[PDB]
């Protein structure tokens, strides 16, 4: 869920 | 220097963003535009133009103090959009966007898939769903 790719582009988590 | 980059994020002046349709100058060619427009009004605190953005059944003017009120508590940081998906036939379209702000110094952001209809030529916002 969160840890999934963060659409943000982040890479890895919406946390992060 | 004294650029005026739109605060959707477009890399674009406002002028020639976002601030022509809220501006009443041109119309809303699509769902994300409409969308963005919206952004920026939050962003700018218009609030008329977000009520002529909603859709008509919903009354936006009666909520008017509302939308102000709400202006006073977030602090808007970003705009991000991940999908979009429209058809004329459906009148209808769908925005999917992450929007970060901040709240009592505190940082968060809403994701949402929001839905759009058209009527007579202009899109507006109704509804939507947490994706």
């Amino acid at each position: 869920g969160r840890n999934d790719p963060c659409p943000c582009g982040s890479g890895k988590k919406f946390k992060k | 220097k004294m650029s005026q980059p739109c605060p959707c994020g477009s890399a674009d002046e406002y002028s020639l963003c976002c601030g022509r349709i809220v501006s009443g100058e041109r119309v809303a060619p699509d769902p994300s535009h409409l969308m963005r427009s919206r952004y920026c009004a939050f962003v700018m605190k218009d609030a008329d133009y977000l009520i002529k953005s909603w859709h008509p059944t919903c009354n936006a003017a009666a909520f008017r103090d509302d939308i102000i009120a709400g202006f006073a508590n977030t602090r808007w940081l970003g705009l991000t959009i991940f999908e979009h998906t429209w058809s004329e036939a459906e009148n209808t379209g769908y925005v999917s966007f992450i929007a970060r702000f901040s709240e009592q110094g505190k940082n968060g952001a809403i994701i949402e898939r929001s839905r759009f209809i058209k009527e007579n030529g202009q899109w507006y916002y109704i509804d939507g769903t947490r994706p």
